[PDB]
Formats: C-alpha cells, structure tokens, sequence
C-alpha cells in the first residue's frame, strides 16, 4: 500500500526534494545560529546523514525517512532545535574504537 | 489405540488407559496443585494436596494415584476441590515454623506460591507449634528439620535414584521425623539433589547458604565441563557472581539430576583463578606483564621454532575452538605433533572411526539394552549419570549388570565375573559361564571405561573387547541398528579433541622431546620438567593456575566454561556450546581470541577472527562438532574390528582396578575440583 | 590490585587471584 | 538492644524499594546467622516513600525523624552500612519512642 | 453480603450490550468486534479505514451524543502483526455513558487524523506518533510533543530499551552540552517475579 | 606432504553411496597399505561428501565427491594420495 508514493521512483523525487531543502537551508542556519563549521561542513554532514540511509529500498520506508527528515527541518528552520542539538549531528567529542582484531583484543573482550 | 474418553472441567480427552487424574489434567493443560508427587519419583499420596473432585462421585480423590476411568469428569475448581485444598494448605502450614525471612527457599517456595493461589489468607491455629531437632548429615546438605512438611520425597530420591537407602521416616504421629536415625553422612555422588527435591527450604546447602534470592539471580543456560556426560546446567548468576549451580532438565542426559562435583565444585572458579598474563620464568620471578609483551615474546619463539620441535599438551577441559585453532597455528607451523594428556589406544583404527572411541549405545539405549557388561571401570564415581541410569534400568526395565572390575558399590547388584583381563578372552572363546546369559540377551551392551585404557595394555584391552563384542553379535542375533560397543570417557575433552584428529596419548612428545611446548589448559603432570632440554620455553593457556602452569615460561590467562561460549563434545558424541555467564575474570580472555593474536603477532595469521568463523573451521575439520543437541550415527565398527584383530599384542596379568575406589577419590580430580573448599570438607570428612 | 581474598567490587568478580609460587 | 544488629538480609526492602536504591550482598557468618556484608542506600535515587521499613520483618531499616543532612558533595549521599548504623544508633530514643508511638496504628 | 466483593449490577451491561448491536448493526462495513465487559464497558473494535465514519458517527448521531473525547491511545503488543493498537475513549454528557473504540496500524501503516471530528485528538497524536511511531495522514501539525528535539526513537514501543541508547552531559572543551552512549554505574535491575503456578483459572489459555 | 586425508559423507544420502561403498571395500586396505598417515573418515547427517586433504605448512585443497561411484572416488583417493 502507498503511504505517499507509488513506488521508488516518486519516493526518490521526494528525497531529492528534501536534500534540496537541507542545502538551501544551510547557510542560513550556520548564520543564525551562530555556528563553528563551514557551510562546506554543514552541506557534508547532511549529505553524509542522507547517505546513511541509502541503503533502504523499501518505498514505504523511504516515505516516512522522507517525513522524518522534512520534520527535522522545519525544526531547524524554526530555530526549535538549538545550537547543541545541531551540534549533535557532528559528534565533536566521540572518540572511535580500533576495528583492528589485535586491538579488540588488547582492549577488554 | 486403546484410549479411554475423560472430561476435564466438561472437555473431553483422549488418555491411554492407567494415566492418571494429574496426567490427564496436564494434557488438557490445568496443573493440579501438588507437593509429594514428583514425575521421576514414586507415588506417594502423603500430602493429599491434589485432592481433586471426580463429578458424581461423593468423597474427593488424589490426582496423583487415581488412574482415571471412562467417562470421568473431573471438575478441579469445584466447591469441593477448592476447599479441600484450601483444608489441606492449613494442615501444611499449622505446624510451619516463621522462616520465610529465613529460608533459602524464600522467593521459590512452592509451599508460599501455593498458599497464594489455592490457599487461605488468614490463620486460625491458635496453639503452639511443634519443634524438630538438627543433625548433621553430612558437609554439603544442612537441614532444619523444623520446616519439613514430611513428604517423603527426600526418602524415594534417595532410595531410589541414588540407592543410598540411609535416610527414612522414624517415629509415628505428628512425631514423626524425616532422617537418619544414627549419625550418619549421607554421602553420594547424586546427594546434592535432594537440596532441589525438597520443596519446603528445609533440607539445604551449606556452602551457597543464604547469598542471593530468586528474583535477583540471573540464570543462564549451561553444559557442564566437570565430566565427560555434559549434563545440561542452569547456573545462576547475580552482579558477576555465581551463586549457585543447578540442574537443568534433559531427558536423554540429565533428568532432573546432577553429580555433587557438578553442583558443588563452582567455588574453584573463586580461589586461586588467573586473571594476569605472566613472564620471565627463567630469571625464576614470573611477574606480570602486558598481553603485548607476552604474545610478542610467544610469536618470536614460535618463529625461532617449527617443525617437530614444537608440540601442545590440551587437557582436561578444553574447549573444541581453542583445540582447533591452536591445531591450525601449529600445521600452518608445520608440526601435527600436537597431542592430548588422555591415552586412548591408537594401534588400529584409532581415531580415524568414531565407533571406536564413542558410547555407541547411548545413555538412553542404555534403558533399552538387557544385559551390559562392565569392565574397566567404576562406573558410580565416573560419569555418575551414568550410572544412575544404570540404575533406573536395574529396578524398571529388569537388567542384569556384570562387571569386569574390582568389587565395588555400583548401588545396584552387579554379576562380579572376575577383576582380571583374560575373562575377556574367556568370554570370547565361551569358556565362561556369562556366556550362557548372552545367548538369552537379545540386546546387549559391552562398556568399556577410558580408565583401563590408561593403562599401559590400552591397545591389548582395546583388541580383547572388539573381538569380544563381535563374538556377541555372531552368535547372538543383533539387529544391525543396535550398537553392542560402547566407550565411557571421564574427561570432558577427549572426545573433540579425538573427532579433531589431535593424536591421542603424549607419546609423540617422549619420543622427540619439543623444544616449545603449549600446555593448553593441562595440568596433569604428565609431562614434567625432567625431560624436555633443559631449557624449553613452556607457555600455559588456562586457569586457576593449577600447578601445572608455574613451571611455564608465561602464562596466558584464559576463561573457564562459566565465562565462554566453548563447544563441548560428550562421550556419546553430541555437541553442546556452552553459554557466557560472567565475563573473564581481569584481563583474561577466550582461548580462541588468544591463538588468533598469538598467530597474527607471528607471521602466521588463521583465517578466522570470530566466533562464527571458528565455528566454520569446526565444521570443515570435522562436521559433526557443530551440530549442536544431535547424535551423529556410527558405523564401520566391521572395519574397526578387522583392523583390531590385525593389531597384535596381549592382555598383562595385572589385576584391572578402576583408579576411583571411593568418594574421596570422586570429590577431587579437576583443577576446578583441586581448587575448590567445599570439595576440600567433603573429601576430610570422608576420609574420617 | 591482585588479592588472594575474592573482592566484589561494586557489581565486579575480584577472584582470589592467589600469587603464583 | 544486647547489640546485635536487626537485619537478618531477608532482602525485602531491596525487592520492594520502588526507586531501586537499596543494594544488599549478605552471607552466613560464622554462627550461620544472616548477615549483610554490604547494605547501601543510595540517598539520591530514594524517594523517601517508607516502604522499606513497611515491609522489613524484623523493624530493622527505619527511616528516622532526621531531615537536616545536606551534604556538600554528591559521593556523601550514598550511605554505607557504617553511617546507616551510626544513625541508628545517634537516633535510637526517638525512634524507638516514635516505633512505641505507632506500632498499634501500624 | 460479601463486604470485600465490588458490588455488581447487570441494568448497565444490558444497556450497554443494546447499544453494542446498535452500533454494529448500523456500521456493519467497519465494526469487526463489540464486546461489554463484565466492568460495564461497552468496547467496539472497527477496521483502521472506519475510524472517521464511526467517531462522526457516535459524536454526531442523536441517540449517540459522544461529544467528548477523553484519550486517543496506543498499546504495543509485538507478537500480533499489527503491534500498535489504537483506542479511542469516549463520553457523552447526554447520555451518561463512556464507549471505546478500537483500531490497529503498522510501523508502515498510518491510520487517518480524527481531528477534524475532535480537536482534541491533535496533541493526543502527536504523543502516539512521537512515543509509537504510528503516522497519522491528513493531521494539521504533526510533531514531536514529550521527546527531545533530535530524538531518534519511539520510546513507548516494548522494544526501546528502559534507558534509551544517548545520554547528555556537559563537556567544558567544547563548551557544549553534548550528547553521549549510554553508560551506567548501577544497571537496572529486572526482577523475576513470575509464579510458575498459574493464578486466573478463567483467562486459561489452551494449550 | 600430505600429513592429513579426511572424507566426510552420510548414511541416508543417496550420494554418500559411493563414499561408502568405497570405505567397504578399501578402507581396511588403505590403512594397511598406509599406517602412519591418518585417514580420518567423518559421517554426519545431510553433508555433501567430500574427501579433504591437509598438505605440510597448513595448505589444504579439496575435491567434491557428491554422486560419484565407488571407482570414481579410489581414482580420487589415488590421485589425492599421488
Ligand atoms: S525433609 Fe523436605 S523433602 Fe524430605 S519429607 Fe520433609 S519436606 Fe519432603
Ligand atoms: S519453606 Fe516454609 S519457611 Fe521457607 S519460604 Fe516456604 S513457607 Fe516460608
Ligand atoms: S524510603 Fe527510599 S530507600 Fe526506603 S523504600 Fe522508599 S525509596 Fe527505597
Ligand atoms: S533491613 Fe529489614 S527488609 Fe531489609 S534486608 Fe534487612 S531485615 Fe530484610
Ligand atoms: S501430590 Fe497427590 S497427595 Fe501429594
């Protein structure tokens, strides 16, 4: 059943609008709120949040990634979300764990 | 078939003729509430809690003794029923003493969860109570006999499963108490289970006395490791600590049973455990060291050494993962020298058939044979299990047991043919009079411990049963499907490591002395610092740090059975994977990790990085290690015998004498057994 | 530190770690 | 009053703390006697609602009549069996003539 | 009497059961199950498409004046194919008495806003999508109500775990308050308190 | 150096037949013909038949034995061994 579109085809057109309107929207949350980081960065980090959820195929699932998203960004329009939850995002303190089996190892279990 | 129509609360049933009122009421799914009747058991009727209304008919009856008639309706939640239960639950707790503060049994007494559901809720007993005595019984169960709700089920567990016959009902009226009357220790291999017979806390265990509670213990579904029967296990768990071990229910193994080591030996894990890795045994100060200074001074050896000159020693409790790795890091070393502690025979077919190293007949055959022949073995303090299905068949399915072996307490009656080697041979000419009850067999069972094969005629012993055995299948008419050989093993390993393709026995490590050993989890003593050169850089992978493990160069810290998720193989060839109960203790870590840094800090690296992935190298070794809960069939037993009749030695004279003549010998032979206290009180107390 | 004497530690096993002869 | 301690670790208190605070690891002493090797409450997770002491057998936890203990760092609200004691034992006549006050309404 | 026993009467049900068949008799393309429990609650389970005829319906018709909607719910039951299970409760000033009607959805099937029947269902949705997940079409504003401005979940469901996955701290390097994985000094606890024995004799499930 | 050969089948396949029908006849032979060099044979339920070879320095190869007569595989086990 369609929840909006009828296939992957006009669920691909409504991501695309959506990464649109992320882009657009960037440099202006950047100036308003007072963001640290570049525009280059902040159009990396959203193309890197769409490109999280690529792997999805299911037009069903896209649709309501698609309604999340848009969600999100009236938020961010809005200025509802704070400069700490854009922030969040980036994750600017988190520091990676070592894939390396050797390392795994040397590091607890 | 022949099945009788009953109704159960107005629903009709289909039940074979003789079940009983409780037996139909669980088909239809209601559980009628109870408290002296226990499946395994016998009937009793004492507590007269499973008062049950038949419809029309006038006085109640007990669902645990009526086998049913046609046509019965059995209305449990009538009037009458309710009231009965509710009469019979007040005479229970008149007399009770106000433990349930007290009472190990506090959040899991069924005496409390039945008074919730099917009992009162107010007390009209406005009399004193009744004050029983203690006595000690022994260093592992203590009673408070204050709370007993004298039903009997200690008595048949212990007449019955264990054959003990020490405790009993002395005394009439509300006098009556459940013990022994002199001061006695009730000490048998299955004891510890009357601590979860008995269903009112009174009877418990002193070591786990008064730690944790039901709702606060996390239970995780384990095998046991202590004996080679893998008898499942429940082990319970609380913030990391193990409280307790209990018994979890497998028909074809464990029944509702475990061996006292079993249950009573998780202490070791405590005491004495590993948790450092360790270095610099030739300067005589092993100190602790870094994983990276460990592994890296291992992987430089190893790269010093190949060929022959290095070996491994897996025993006792290892694990199938750890033995299939360390075997893949020392082909890919080039050596094949890697060896086991255990003898098994390896001068005909050796490993090369599973027939010939396994328990064919399987414990659960074990009901169906008619006449088994011990020899090489004490059965009762190996694979005790064992031995009480023995006994189950002995007093239902009537089977006659003959032995081989030096007289002693197998619990039942036993045909001592004779503690010397050559009765085989005479059986196998029929010069012997068993013979005669071989023809009368129509499914017999040869079993043959792996403690006679220890001995230095292994292949002889070996060679004598086989020809034996497939004397019994000629002249006595045996279907192709039953199995007449089967193998008993008292160490948990042997069977993987076997089925692996590890060579059996250490013979290969006296006739070249490595100049590197890997004494995986082995600390036997079987091979000793006098031979080898002088200088052999020992490593020791295990834990509890045994003894075996000091005159090691360093020391690897690994995880016991209650930490891993290791693949444990049975005598009689199925698999089980254990399940992660308490994380390694410190730093130590699984065998199989270990290996595989051990490899990849040497050239070396085994294709494999995780669990899955070793699991796939078990498949590829051998495919029958990784289908877990399953008896894979055996045959080619005809080629085994063949090859065996080729083998050509002889039986010595020595009189054939299982190495475990008594408890003491039983409560102590694994390091988690060596390391543990409690089995320490036993053994003193057995001793005196 | 290593201890001869099992420590629970908050919600941790300390077993009796036992100095190597 | 001879100077045993009431708690006999029937861990009740712990089962019904709604707030999940109180943390109790007992074994048998020597005598074979319960006793709590650990009792700790922690006084920032509880809720003061007083089921603790509804529901111990033995009138052992009891919350006093003290509500002056601010303290100046977060690691001094975790109480210990040690300052539980010695709270007991500083407020033993107000709460043992508080305990005579109520029991009959109790 | 039996002092302890709530007292019981039957005027309610039957009243309760007569409008029961009313109800399904003139809704019959949408109403799939009507039951009154032994509470007095009349209970009347209808297909997802039905849930604006019928609200219009109860609100709107003479001799069903449920001008007052008292909740808009969601219970999770994971097993079922549809976990999420709407309920509407509903009162009627007239008449004196309370109906609930029942619906079922999907993570991946939303179910249509009832707020142009009641208003009051806005905010009563944008709870159930926020805590549930369920979407629901044709809603004025919906939007997060009860979680956090990034929140990525939907905590009510069984699945989400007690303590979430991200915890917030302050971090003076960056001068932020800054959002962490969850790691906790004392773990909750999951008491099992399950009686092996069996309690109601009448809810007996068969075997 | 082949330091290790193993063949895995089954008893109720249908395919394992040959593998089977080879071990009666050879395995006995085999082994007397080649004592030392262990020649492990593993059947477990529902596996393809295959005969696995393990040469010195950890190298293995492996050839499929599925539907092949008994002929079929001492070819093989002679070309394994060759
Ligand atoms: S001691 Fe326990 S098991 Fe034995 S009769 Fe009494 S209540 Fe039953
Ligand atoms: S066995 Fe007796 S004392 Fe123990 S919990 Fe049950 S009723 Fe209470
Ligand atoms: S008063 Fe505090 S410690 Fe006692 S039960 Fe209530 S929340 Fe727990
Ligand atoms: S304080 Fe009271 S309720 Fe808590 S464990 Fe001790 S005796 Fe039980
Ligand atoms: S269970 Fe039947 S009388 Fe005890």
């Amino acid at each position: 059943k369609p929840i909006f579109s009828r296939d992957l085809n006009e669920a691909k057109r409504r991501v695309r609008e959506l990464y649109r309107a992320w882009y657009r929207e960037v440099p202006n949350t950047v100036h308003l709120m007072q963001l640290d980081i570049t525009v280059k960065q902040g159009r990396d980090k959203v193309r890197e949040m769409f490109m999280k959820n690529a792997h999805v195929t299911d037009p069903r699932v896209v649709d309501l990634l698609v309604i999340k998203g848009k969600m999100e960004l009236q938020e961010t329009i809005k200025v509802w979300k704070q400069r700490t939850h854009v922030m969040r995002f980036f994750h600017e303190t988190e520091t990676p764990r070592p894939k390396d089996f050797l390392s795994k190892f040397y590091m607890g279990h | 078939s022949n099945l009788i129509e009953v109704f159960v609360d107005g629903q009709s049933v289909m039940v074979e003729p003789g079940t009983t009122v409780l037996q139909a009421c669980e088909k239809v799914g209601m559980q009628i509430p109870r408290f002296c009747y226990h499946e395994r058991l016998s009937v009793a009727g004492n507590c007269r809690m499973c008062l049950v209304e038949i419809e029309k008919a006038p006085k109640v009856v007990a669902a645990c003794a009526m086998p049913v008639m046609k046509g019965w309706n059995i209305l449990t939640n009538s009037e009458k029923s309710k009231k009965a239960r509710e009469g019979v639950m007040e005479f229970l707790l008149a007399n009770h003493p106000l433990d349930c503060p007290i009472c190990d049994q506090g959040g899991e007494c069924d005496l409390q969860d039945q008074s919730m559901m099917f009992g009162s809720d107010r007390s009209r007993f406005l009399e004193g109570k009744r004050a029983v005595e203690d006595k000690n019984i022994g260093p592992l169960v203590k009673t408070i006999m204050t709370r007993c709700i004298q039903c009997t089920r200690c008595i048949r567990f212990a007449s019955e499963i264990a054959g003990v016959d020490d405790l009993g009902t002395t005394g009439r009226g509300n006098d009556m108490q459940v013990g022994t009357y002199i001061e006695k220790m009730f000490m048998s291999e299955l004891s510890g289970n009357v601590i979860d017979i008995c269903p009112v806390g009174a009877l418990t265990s002193k070591p786990y006395a008064f730690t944790a509670r039901p709702w606060e213990t996390r239970k995780t579904e384990s095998i046991d490791v202590m004996d080679a029967v893998g008898s499942n296990i429940v082990v319970s768990t609380r913030t990391g600590e193990v409280m307790r071990i209990l018994p979890r229910m497998h028909e074809d193994i464990n029944e509702e049973w475990i061996s006292d080591k079993t249950r009573f030996a998780y202490d070791g894990l405590k005491r004495q455990r590993l948790t450092e890795p360790m270095v610099r045994n030739e300067k005589g100060l092993l100190t602790y060291t870094s994983w990276e200074d460990a592994l890296s001074r291992v992987a430089g050896m190893l790269q010093n050494f190949e060929g022959n000159a290095v070996a491994a020693i897996a025993g006792g409790l290892v694990d199938a993962e750890a033995l299939v790795a360390l075997k893949d890091l020392l082909n890919k070393v080039d050596s094949d020298n890697l060896c086991t502690e255990e003898i098994f025979p390896t001068e005909g077919a050796g490993t090369d058939l599973r027939s010939n190293y396994l328990l064919n007949t399987t414990i659960a055959g074990v009901e169906e044979a008619d006449v088994v022949l011990l020899v090489g073995t004490n059965p009762r303090f190996e694979a005790p299990l064992f031995n009480a299905r023995i006994r189950k068949s002995w007093l239902h399915n009537d089977l006659k047991v003959a032995l081989i072996g030096s007289p002693v307490d197998l619990t039942y009656r036993y045909d001592h043919l004779g503690d010397s080697p050559k009765i085989l041979q005479d059986i196998a000419s029929g010069r012997h009079s068993f013979c005669e009850v071989l023809k009368d067999a129509k499914k017999p069972m040869v079993v043959l411990g792996s403690s006679a094969l220890q001995r230095d005629d292994g292949a002889a012993i070996l060679v004598a049963v086989s020809n034996m055995v497939q004397k019994i299948r000629v002249t006595t008419g045996v279907a192709a499907e039953w199995k007449v050989m089967n193998i008993l093993h008292r160490i948990a390993s042997q069977v993987a490591a076997l089925d692996l393709g590890y060579k059996p026995g250490v013979e290969a490590i006296r006739k070249n002395p490595p100049k590197m050993l890997f004494l995986l989890g082995a600390d036997g003593g079987c091979i000793t610092r006098q031979d080898l050169p002088k200088d052999c850089f020992i490593v020791y992978q295990g834990h509890h740090g045994d003894v075996g493990a000091p005159m090691a160069d360093v020391i690897l810290p690994g995880a016991a059975y209650t930490e891993k998720s290791a693949t444990y193989v049975n005598t009689e060839g199925r698999a089980q994977q254990t399940k992660v109960a308490v994380t390694p203790p410190g730093l130590a870590r699984e065998d199989w990790k270990i290996i595989r840094a051990l490899s990849e800090i040497a050239g070396i690296t085994l294709p494999y990085d995780t669990l899955d992935q070793v699991r796939n190298r078990l498949e590829e070794v051998s495919p029958n290690l990784v289908r877990y809960d399953d008896i894979e069939e055996t045959n080619y037993f005809q080629q085994a015998s063949e090859l065996a009749k080729l083998v050509n030695q002889e039986v010595l004279a020595d009189p054939l004498v299982p190495p475990q003549l008594t408890i003491k010998d039983f409560y102590m032979t694994d390091s988690i057994s060596r390391a543990s206290q409690t089995m320490a009180k036993c053994v003193k107390a057995v001793t005196e | 530190e290593p201890s001869v004497a099992p420590t629970s530690t908050g919600k941790t096993f300390q077993p009796g770690s036992w100095t190597p002869e | 009053p001879s100077g045993e301690e009431r708690c006999i670790a029937c861990k009740l208190c712990e089962a019904i703390c709604p707030a999940q605070a109180i943390t109790i690891e007992a074994e048998p002493r020597a005598d074979g006697s319960r006793r709590t090797t650990r009792y700790d409450i922690d006084m920032t997770k509880c809720i003061y609602c007083g089921f603790c002491q509804e529901a111990c057998p033995v009138d052992a936890i009891v919350e006093g009549p003290n509500f002056e203990f601010s303290t100046e760092t977060h690691e001094e609200l975790l109480y210990n069996k040690e300052k539980l004691l010695n709270n007991g034992d500083k407020w033993e006549a107000e709460i043992a003539a508080n305990i005579q006050a109520d029991y009959l309404y109790r | 009497k039996r002092p302890t026993v709530r007292p019981r009467s039957d005027v309610t049900h039957k009243q309760l059961s007569a409008f029961g068949e009313y109800v399904a008799e003139i809704l019959p393309k949408y109403v799939q199950q009507v039951q009154v429990s032994c509470l007095d609650e009349l209970e009347i389970c209808i297909h997802p498409d039905g849930v604006i005829p019928t609200l219009t319906f109860l609100r709107d018709h003479t001799n069903a004046q449920f001008k007052s909607l008292a909740d808009l719910t969601a219970v999770d039951v994971p097993t079922r194919q549809n976990r999420f299970e709407i309920v509407y409760n509903l009162l009627s000033l007239r008449f004196n008495s309370r109906i609930r009607v029942k619906t079922y959805a999907d993570e991946l099937t939303p179910i249509d806003s009832i707020v142009s029947v009641h208003i009051a269902a806005n905010w009563y949705e944008r709870e159930v999508w926020d805590m549930f997940g369920v979407f629901f079409f044709n809603h004025p504003d919906l939007r997060r109500i009860l979680t956090d401005y990034g929140f990525e979940g939907h905590p009510f469901r069984k699945d989400f775990p007690l303590t979430g996955y991200v915890e917030l701290r302050y971090d003076d390097e960056v001068k932020r308050v800054v959002a962490e994985p969850v790691e906790l000094a004392q773990e909750f606890r999951k008491f099992d308190l399950n009686s092996p024995w069996e309690a109601f004799p009448a809810y007996r499930q068969p075997p | 150096g082949l330091r290790e050969i193993r063949v895995h089948l089954c008893q109720r396949s249908p395919g394992s037949q040959g593998v089977r029908d080879f071990i009666v006849q050879r395995y006995v032979e085999l082994k007397k013909a080649h004592p030392n060099l262990p020649i492990l044979i593993r059947e477990c339920s529902e596996v393809q038949p295959k005969l696995w070879a393990r040469y010195a320095f950890g190298q293995e190869k492996t050839v499929s034995l599925n539907n092949l007569s008994a002929d079929e595989v001492t070819r093989a086990m002679q070309n394994v061994l060759s």
